[PDB]
């Protein structure tokens, strides 16, 4: 039995992006036809991921699948969501032990490149 | 502070302030990707 993802957005971009440089390299520039996948592995201790991300001019193919501990749950279904506009957040409950997979999937763009500003976190 | 009210409160009330308040209160722990894999 697997736990329904959490999912919502907030205006604030420009705030964003301005700490996401701040911390790290945490860009992904995803190339033309390219899909990244960020591996996040489940924390013994956490019982919760949080995931956030946003683009600067487009929108990108995104959702997450679990990988078990090779079987693979669809927790978000890769989509084409616009956060060039906005950020673009959610949570999920481990469903026990395995790992996630952030896909960032810009296969359908054939001329155009994307960055990717993304943060991860997990409780407990 | 349980882990589905922390959960609640970034959904319900959201930004960088919220975010570095759970952050300093141990709410949150920042993580670094093992691994990007990147295709075409």
């Amino acid at each position: 039995v697997i736990a329904a993802p959490s999912m919502w957005t907030r205006p604030q971009i420009k705030d964003f992006k301005e700490k996401i440089q701040q911390d790290a390299d945490s860009v992904i520039t995803v190339g033309r036809g390219e899909v990244v996948t960020v591996r996040v592995p489940t924390h013994e201790e956490g019982s919760y991921l949080f995931w956030e991300f946003a683009t600067d001019n487009y929108d990108i193919g995104f959702g997450v699948y679990f990988e078990w501990t090779p079987l693979l749950d669809e927790i978000v279904p890769v989509y084409r969501r616009d956060c060039h506009e906005e950020v673009y957040a959610g949570s999920h409950q481990y469903p026990g032990r395995g790992v996630y997979l952030l896909k960032f999937d810009n296969s359908y763009s054939l001329w155009r490149s994307k960055s990717v500003y993304y943060r991860v976190y997990y409780t407990r | 502070p349980a882990p589905d009210a922390i959960g609640d409160l970034l959904a319900s009330v959201d930004s960088e302030e919220v975010r570095q308040y759970c952050r300093e209160q141990g709410w949150i722990i920042p993580e670094t990707p093992t691994n990007v894999e990147r295709h075409l």
